[PDB]
C-alpha cells in the first residue's frame, strides 16, 4: 500500500509546469526556492524526491497555482 | 503520504528581508523586487528575535 | 440580428499593439477525426504575429475586422 | 452578399490567439522545455502529430493559451526594423546613368557581381574572393549615388543602414538589431549590407571617457566580432561608405 | 515474413465483449471479427478490432458466412473517422482452431496482401500465454500435394502505450499483486515456468500413446523432427562439465559472501543507535 | 418520483474508449456518445462507448454530419444486438472536471429527451498509472432550489468516496447540478484474463542470462561498492554532536552513506540466487 | 398527416403535419411537445439532411413516415 | 409493398454455356433477374435481394440489400463454368437469410437450375424437412434440362409444403427457346 501511496501523489505534475531554480533548504522537507517568475519563495517538497539530487542550484519543476517542489 | 496530496494543494509563502522594526509588533521589510511593507508579526515569535 | 452581434463584441476599451510580420502556412498531410480541429492546418491564408503594448508577443491564425492587404509590418 | 461578410464575422469572433515561445530542449517524447518572450519558462507538451523531429533547441514554436502546449512549428522572426530596409527602396536606372568612375565600376564588380555569378574561376586558381570594400572621398562625388544603382538590379536582397538609427535608450538593444541583421543576412544567402556614413558608430577609441561611450564601443565590436569571429561568412557582401577614412577604428 | 505482432490491450477485450454479445446460446457459437493494425516494418503492429456476422453448421463445415457488404460500410466508417488506421487481418475466439479456418484466410487476402489471424482464448485452462497468431504459406511436399497450404507459428506480445496502462492498472487493484516484490515473482516464474514443460509432455505422450496403437496417422511428420529433439539432451554431468560448476557457481558464492558480511554490519549499527537512544532519553527522563 | 442514491454501472471496455481518445485530442475537449441501458430506477448501466467525427477549435469542439449517427447504430444492431443511448461524455484537459457554460446547455437539451441523461467527464491529464480521475454529473432544476432535490435514504451518496473537491464547487456543487457516484461490475470471464497478462511463456522463466556480462555486472557492482564503503568510514566515524536534525539538514546535498550500501546488496542478491537457482534445475530436471 | 419522429433513444414522437409545411414549421411543434429549440434540432430522413427552407413535398417526405432526430452535441 | 427478401440462386455451372434458349441462357436468366429486381422494387423499397451461386463454392456476391445496381454489376463476367451444386447451395441460403436486418421480412428463396443435379432424394427430404422446422417458402424456377419432367423437385415442393403448406410453387421450365419474358409469364406474379 505504500507502494501504492507513492505512485497516486504523481498525479500532481501532469505537465503544466513552471520552471524555478533550488536555493537552500531550511529543515526536514522544507526549502526556499527562486523562481523564474522574477520573485523568491518558501515552498514545501514532496517526499518522494531523493535528495542526492540538491544543491548545485538545480533546475527544479514548481507548481503552477500552490507553487510547491515538485 | 495520503493526506499528503492535499496539502500540496496549497497556496505558498513569500521570503523577505527585515530591515528595522517599529512600535506596536510592527516591522518595515522589502521582499524581494517590490518596496518595502509594514506588515505583522507572529504571535509564535518575539518582537526582540527580530 | 449579426450587425447588432456585431456592435456587442466590438465594444469602446482596447489595448493596442504592433504588427510584427506577417505569415501563410499551409495545410499538412492528414488529419484525422475526431480530434479534427479547424485551427489546425484547415486555413492556407495569410496570418500574422503581433506584439502588445504589455511587451507580450502573440498568434492568431483568423486575423479579424481588417484586411490582410491593408496591413504592413 | 451583405450577409456573407457577416457570416464570416460570426466565424471570426470566436478565435483566441496564440502564445508565443522558444524550445529550449526536448526532455521526453512528450515533455518540452519552452520558454515565453517575456520571461519564465515552463514544461509542456506536443499533440499527437506535430513531426517532432522538426523540433530542435533554438526553434520556435506557438503555444496554447490555456492548455499551454505546443501548436505549431514556426519560421524565425524578422524585427521588422529589417522589413523596414529590406523591401523599401524605390527603383532606379543602373549605371549607365552614372559616369566619370567606369575603373570604379568596373574594381566594384569583382568583389560584388562576379563572384556570385561566377564562382568558378575562383576557386580553379585557389583563392577565396575578397569579403567587404569602402568608399571615401569628398561630398557629392557620387558614393551614394553609385550604391542606388548596384541596388537597383537586385532590389529584393539589399540591406541598406543609415548606421545612425543603430543606437536607442536601454543597456543592449542596439547589438540585438545587428544579430538580427547578419542572421537575417544569414537566411537569405546571397545578401548585400550596405552602411552609409560609418562615423556616427564607428569612431576610433577612447581612454576610458563616458560610459555614453562605451554603449559605443560594445556597439562597435559587435561588428568586430561577426565580420570575422567563430562563425564565417559566405555570399555576404559589405559596402562601407564615409567622407572622412582618418578617424576610423584600425581594427576596422 | 512478420517475425512477432504487437498486440495492445484494448483488443482482447474488445473481443470478449463480443464472446459475451452472442453469449446468451451458450453451447458454441464462434466469434469471428476484423483486426485492425499498422503497416509498420517488419515487425507489425495491432490497435483496433471490431466484430462482423458470422454463422457456421456442426457438419460439414463449408457452410459459412462473412458479411462482404457490413465489412465495406463499417470500415468505410472507421476509415472515416480515423485516416491512420487500415486493415491487417481478422481473429476468430476458438479454443484449438478448426479445418473450416483456412478459407476465412483466403477470402480476405485480397484486402491486404498479407492477412495475418489471431486466434485468441476466452477460457485459457492454461495458465500460461494466451492469444498467439498464426500466417499462411506454401510448403509443397516430397509427397505430391499440389498446393501444401497450412499456417505456421509466429510470436507475440502484447502491447504498451502511455493512456492504457493507465485505464488498465487502474482496475488491476480489484485484485492483488506483487510487480514491486523481487524474487518473489522469480521463484513462481520457475514454478510457472516448469508448470509449462509438465503440460507439454502430457499432450505429447496422448498424441504418442495413440499414433503408437491402433489408431493414428503415422506420417514423416513429427515423429523424426521429435527424435532430433532427443539428440541434443545434454549429457550434464560428465567429465569437463564438472569443471563448469566448481569454478564458476563458487565465484558467485563469494559476492553473496561479501554481501551478507556488509547487511549484518549493517544492522549491527541500528542496534548501538538505538540502545544510545533507549537508555540516555530513559537517564535523562529520571 | 423523486431520486434516490443512484449508481453508475460500466463496462470495461468503456473507460479505455474514454481516455484513449481523451488523450489522442488532449489540447481540446474532444467528445463522444454513451451507450448504455437503463435497469431500473435506481441505477444505470453503459455497457458501449464510440465516438463521431468532430470538428474543434482552441475554445470549442462541435460535431458534424448526424448521417454518420444513426447508420452507426444500425449497424451495430445487427451485429450483437440493439442497445439504447444513456448519455455522452466529453473531456476537461487539466481543469477542475466541472460542467462549463456550453457544457451545461446541451444538458437541457438531453435531459427533456430522455430523463437520466448522464454527463461524464474524463480527464487523461490528472489521471496517472495508478488511479483514474473520472467524473459523472446530473443536472438539476433551479425551479426547484429552495424544495428538496434528493430523499436521502441512505448514507451511500453522501459522505463516500469523498467530500466534493474545492476546484469543483467553485463552479458546481450543489448548485445547478448534483454528483453521482461511479463503481466497476465484471464479469466473470473479462476478470480472469484481464488477471494474466503480464507473464510469460516457460523461455523467459528457464533462461541463463550470460555469464560474461553476469559476472562483468558482478565486477562493476562491487567496484563502487568498495567506493561506498570508503565514504562509509567517514561519515560513521565523524558524528558531530549535532541534534541530528541538523545531521539531518546538512545530508541533503550529495550525502549518501547508508542508503546505497542497502540499495547494492539487495541487487547482488536478487541477481546472482535467481542465477544459480535456475542453473540449478536446469541439471536436475535436464537428463 | 401523420409522421414519425424517432429519435436515438428508442423514442418515437407521432406529429400530425401537412405535405406542404416547411421543417422549420415541424421544428416548432417538435418545440411544442418538448422545449427543444430549431438550432439544437438534426432531422434526418433516409440518411438525407433536411433544409428548413423546403416542404415535405420536397424531400418526398408523405404519410406515416420515419424521421431521425439527433441533437447538437457542442461541449466547450 | 410485402416483407420479404430475395435470395436468388443462380447458376454458372457449365449447362448454360449452351443455346437451348435464344441467345444463350446466360441472358436469358440475366434478364429474369432484370424482371425479378424490378418486381422486388416496385413492390417496396423496405424488400432485398441477395443472390448465390450453385458452383464448386457458394458465393455470396452481394450479401442482402434493396439496391440492385450492385447486383447488375455481378451479372457480368458471371463465368458460366463448374459443376452443379445442390445440397449445400440451399444450406448456404438457409443459414444466411437468419443474419437479416428486418425480421419482419419472409424467407423467401428462389432458384435457377439449368444443369441435371445428381442429388439422392434422401438427401433432399432431410433438407425439406429442415425447411418445415423453420418455415422457409421456396419458388423454384426450372431451366433448359435436368432431370426432366422433374423427379425429385416436384417430389421436393410437395415434401416441402406438405401437410397444408402451398406457399412453395414449382415451375417447371416451358421447353421452347423464346425470350425469357415468355419464360415469367405465369411468374410474374407467383407460381
Ligand atoms: N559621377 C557622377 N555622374 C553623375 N552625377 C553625379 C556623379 N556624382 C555625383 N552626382 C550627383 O550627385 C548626387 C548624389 O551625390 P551623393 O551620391 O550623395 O554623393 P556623396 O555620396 O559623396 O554625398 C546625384 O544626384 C547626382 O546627380
Ligand atoms: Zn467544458
Amino acid at each position: 500500500e505504500f507502494l501504492h501511496a507513492q505512485e497516486e501523489v504523481k498525479r500532481i505534475q501532469s505537465i503544466p509546469l513552471v520552471i524555478g531554480q533550488f536555493l537552500e533548504a531550511v529543515d526536514q522537507n522544507t526549502a526556499i526556492v527562486g523562481s523564474t517568475t522574477g520573485s523568491n519563495y518558501y515552498v514545501r517538497i514532496l517526499s518522494t524526491i531523493d535528495r542526492e539530487l540538491l544543491k548545485p542550484n538545480a533546475s527544479v519543476a514548481l507548481h503552477k497555482h500552490s507553487n510547491a517542489l515538485v | 503520504l495520503r493526506e499528503e496530496l492535499q496539502l500540496l494543494q496549497e497556496q505558498g509563502s513569500y521570503v523577505g528581508e527585515v530591515v528595522r522594526a517599529m512600535d506596536k509588533k510592527k516591522v518595515l521589510v522589502k521582499v524581494h523586487p517590490e518596496g518595502k511593507f509594514v506588515v505583522d508579526v507572529d504571535k509564535n515569535i518575539d518582537i526582540n528575535d527580530v | 440580428e449579426n450587425s447588432e452581434k456585431i456592435k456587442v463584441n466590438k465594444t469602446l476599451p482596447y489595448l493596442v499593439s504592433n504588427v510584427i510580420e506577417l505569415l501563410d502556412v499551409d495545410p499538412n498531410d492528414q488529419e484525422e477525426d475526431g480530434a479534427n480541429i479547424d485551427l489546425d492546418s484547415q486555413r492556407k491564408g495569410k496570418c500574422a504575429v503581433i506584439k502588445t503594448s504589455t511587451r507580450q508577443t502573440y498568434f492568431l491564425p483568423v486575423i479579424g475586422l481588417v484586411d490582410a492587404e491593408k496591413l504592413k509590418p | 452578399k451583405q450577409y456573407e461578410k457577416s457570416e464570416n464575422d460570426l466565424k471570426a469572433l470566436q478565435s483566441v490567439g496564440q502564445i508565443v515561445g522558444e524550445v529550449l530542449k526536448q526532455l521526453t517524447e512528450e515533455k518540452f522545455i519552452v520558454k515565453a518572450t517575456n520571461g519564465p519558462r515552463y514544461v509542456v507538451g506536443c499533440r499527437r502529430q506535430l513531426d517532432k523531429s522538426k523540433l530542435k533547441p533554438g526553434t520556435r514554436v506557438a503555444l496554447d493559451m490555456t492548455t499551454l502546449t505546443i501548436m505549431r512549428y514556426l519560421p524565425r522572426e524578422v524585427d521588422p526594423l529589417v522589413y523596414n530596409m529590406s523591401h523599401e527602396d524605390p527603383g532606379n536606372v543602373s549605371y549607365s546613368e552614372i559616369g566619370g568612375l567606369s575603373e570604379q565600376i568596373r574594381e566594384l564588380r569583382e568583389v560584388i557581381e562576379l563572384p556570385l555569378t561566377n564562382p568558378e574561376l575562383f576557386q580553379r586558381v585557389g583563392i577565396i574572393p575578397p569579403k567587404g570594400c569602402l568608399l571615401y572621398g569628398p561630398p557629392g562625388t557620387g558614393k551614394t549615388l553609385l550604391a542606388r544603382a548596384v541596388a537597383s538590379q537586385l532590389d529584393c536582397n539589399f540591406l541598406k543602414v543609415v548606421s545612425s538609427s543603430i543606437v536607442d535608450k536601454y543597456i543592449g538593444e542596439s547589438a540585438r538589431l545587428i544579430r538580427e541583421m547578419f542572421n537575417y543576412a544569414r537566411d537569405h544567402q546571397p545578401c548585400i549590407i550596405f552602411m552609409d556614413e560609418i562615423d556616427a558608430i564607428g569612431g576610433r577609441r577612447f581612454s576610458e571617457g563616458t560610459s555614453a561611450d562605451r554603449e559605443i564601443q560594445r556597439t562597435l565590436m559587435e561588428l568586430l566580432n561577426q565580420m570575422d569571429g567563430f562563425d564565417t561568412l559566405h555570399r555576404v557582401k559589405m559596402i562601407m561608405a564615409t567622407n572622412r577614412p582618418d578617424t576610423l577604428d584600425p581594427a576596422l | 515474413a512478420v517475425q512477432k505482432v504487437v498486440v495492445h490491450p484494448l483488443v482482447l477485450l474488445s473481443v470478449v465483449d463480443h464472446f459475451n454479445r452472442i453469449g446468451k446460446v451458450g453451447n458454441q457459437k464462434r466469434v469471428v471479427g476484423v483486426l485492425l493494425g499498422s503497416w509498420q516494418k517488419k515487425v507489425l503492429d495491432v490497435s483496433n478490432s471490431f466484430a462482423v456476422p458470422f454463422d457456421e453448421d456442426d457438419k460439414d463445415d463449408s457452410v459459412w458466412f462473412l458479411d462482404h457488404d457490413y465489412l465495406e460500410n463499417m470500415y468505410g466508417m472507421f476509415k472515416k473517422v480515423n485516416a491512420r488506421e487500415r486493415i491487417v487481418g481478422w481473429y476468430h475466439t476458438g479454443p484449438k482452431l478448426h479445418k473450416n479456418d483456412i478459407a476465412i484466410n483466403e477470402l480476405m487476402k485480397r484486402y491486404c496482401p498479407n492477412s495475418v489471424l489471431v486466434i485468441i482464448d476466452v477460457k485459457p485452462k492454461d495458465l500460461g500465454l494466451p492469444t498467439e497468431a498464426y500466417i499462411s504459406v506454401e510448403e509443397v511436399h516430397d509427397d505430391g500435394t499440389p498446393t501444401s497450404k497450412t499456417f505456421e507459428h509466429v510470436t507475440s506480445e502484447i502491447g504498451a502505450e502511455e493512456a492504457e496502462e493507465v485505464g488498465v492498472e487502474h482496475l488491476l487493484r480489484d485484485i492483488k499483486d506483487t510487480t514491486v516484490g523481487t524474487l518473489s515473482q522469480r521463484i513462481t516464474n520457475q514454478v510457472h515456468g516448469l508448470k509449462g514443460l509438465n503440460s507439454k509432455l502430457l499432450d505429447i505422450r496422448s498424441y504418442l500413446e495413440k499414433v503408437a496403437t491402433g489408431k493414428l496417422p503415422i506420417n514423416h511428420q513429427i515423429i523424426y523432427q521429435l527424435q532430433d529433439v532427443f539428440n541434443l539432451l545434454p549429457d550434464v554431468s560428465l567429465q569437463e562439465f564438472v569443471k563448469a560448476f566448481y569454478l564458476k557457481t563458487n565465484d558467485q558464492m563469494v559476492v553473496v559472501y561479501l554481501a551478507s558480511l556488509i547487511r549484518s554490519v549493517v544492522a549491527l549499527h541500528n542496534l548501538i543507535n538505538n540502545k544510545i537512544a533507549n537508555r540516555d532519553a530513559e537517564k535523562k527522563e529520571g | 418520483a423523486v431520486d434516490t442514491a443512484e449508481q453508475v454501472y460500466i463496462s470495461s471496455l468503456a473507460l479505455l474508449k474514454m481516455l484513449k481518445h481523451g488523450r489522442a485530442g488532449v489540447p481540446m475537449e474532444v467528445m463522444g456518445l454513451m451507450l448504455g441501458e437503463f435497469v431500473d430506477d435506481y441505477t444505470v448501466r453503459v455497457i458501449d462507448v464510440f465516438a463521431m467525427p468532430q470538428s474543434g477549435t482552441g475554445v470549442s469542439v462541435e460535431a458534424v454530419d448526424p448521417v454518420f449517427q444513426a447508420k452507426m447504430l444500425d449497424m451495430l444492431k445487427q451485429t450483437g444486438r440493439p442497445e439504447m443511448v444513456v448519455g455522452w461524455y466529453h473531456s476537461h484537459p487539466g481543469f477542475g472536471c466541472w460542467l462549463s457554460g456550453v457544457d451545461i446547455n446541451t444538458q437541457q437539451s438531453f435531459e427533456a429527451l430522455s430523463e437520466r441523461a448522464v454527463a461524464v467527464v474524463v480527464d487523461p491529464i490528472q489521471s496517472v498509472k495508478g488511479k483514474v480521475v473520472i467524473d459523472a454529473f446530473r443536472l438539476i432544476n433551479a425551479n426547484m432550489m429552495v424544495l428538496g432535490h434528493e430523499p436521502r435514504q441512505t448514507t451511500s451518496n453522501l459522505g463516500h468516496l469523498n467530500k466534493p473537491s474545492i476546484q469543483a464547487l467553485i463552479h458546481g456543487l450543489n448548485r445547478h447540478y448534483y454528483s453521482i457516484t461511479i463503481n466497476y461490475r465484471k464479469n466473470e470471464l473479462e476478470q480472469k484474463m484481464l488477471l494474466n497478462l503480464h507473464k510469460k511463456s516457460w523461455m523467459e522463466g528457464l533462461t541463463l542470462q550470460d555469464y560474461s556480462e553476469h559476472c562483468k555486472h558482478n565486477e562493476s557492482v562491487v567496484k563502487e561498492m568498495l567506493e561506498l564503503a570508503k565514504n562509509y568510514n567517514k561519515a560513521v566515524e565523524e558524528e558531530d554532536k549535532m541534534t541530528p536534525e541538523q545531521l539531518a539538514i546538512k545530508n541533503v546535498g550529495k550525502q549518501d552513506p547508508k542508503r546505497h550500501l542497502e540499495e547494492h546488496v539487495d541487487v547482488l542478491m536478487t541477481s546472482n540466487i535467481v542465477q544459480c537457482l535456475a542453473a540449478m534445475l536446469d541439471t536436475v530436471v535436464f537428463k | 398527416m401523420q409522421i414519425f419522429v424517432k429519435t436515438l433513444t428508442g423514442k418515437t414522437i407521432t406529429l400530425e403535419v401537412e405535405p406542404s409545411d416547411t421543417i422549420e414549421n415541424v421544428k416548432a411543434k417538435i418545440q411544442d411537445k418538448e422545449g427543444i429549440p430549431p438550432d439544437q434540432q438534426r432531422l434526418i430522413f433516409a440518411g438525407k439532411q433536411l433544409e428548413d427552407g423546403r416542404t415535405l413535398s420536397d424531400y418526398n417526405i408523405q404519410r406515416e413516415s420515419t424521421l431521425h432526430l439527433v441533437l447538437r452535441l457542442r461541449g466547450g | 409493398m410485402v416483407l420479404e427478401s430475395t435470395m436468388v440462386c443462380v447458376d454458372n455451372s457449365e449447362y448454360m454455356r449452351n443455346g437451348d434458349f435464344l441467345p444463350t441462357r446466360l441472358q436469358a436468366q440475366q434478364d429474369a433477374v432484370n424482371i425479378v429486381c424490378h418486381s422486388k422494387t416496385r413492390s417496396n423499397p423496405e424488400n432485398n435481394v441477395g443472390l448465390i451461386t450453385l458452383a464448386n463454392d457458394c458465393e455470396v456476391l452481394t450479401t442482402l440489400t434493396p439496391d440492385t445496381g450492385r447486383i447488375l454489376s455481378k451479372l457480368h463476367t458471371v463465368q458460366p463454368k463448374g459443376k452443379i451444386t445442390f445440397c449445400t447451395g440451399i444450406r448456404v441460403a438457409h443459414l444466411a437469410l437468419k443474419h437479416r436486418q428486418g425480421k419482419n421480412h419472409k424467407m423467401r428463396i428462389i432458384a435457377f437450375v439449368g444443369s441435371p443435379v445428381e442429388d439422392n432424394e434422401k438427401d433432399l427430404v432431410k433438407l425439406a424437412k429442415r425447411l418445415k422446422k423453420e418455415k422457409v417458402n421456396v419458388d423454384i424456377i426450372n431451366f433448359g434440362e435436368e432431370e426432366v419432367n422433374t423427379e425429385k423437385l416436384t417430389a421436393f415442393v410437395n415434401t416441402l409444403n406438405g401437410k397444408d403448406g402451398t406457399g412453395s410453387h414449382l415451375v417447371t421450365v416451358p421447353p421452347g427457346p423464346s425470350l425469357a419474358d415468355a419464360l415469367i409469364s405465369s411468374p410474374i406474379l407467383a407460381g
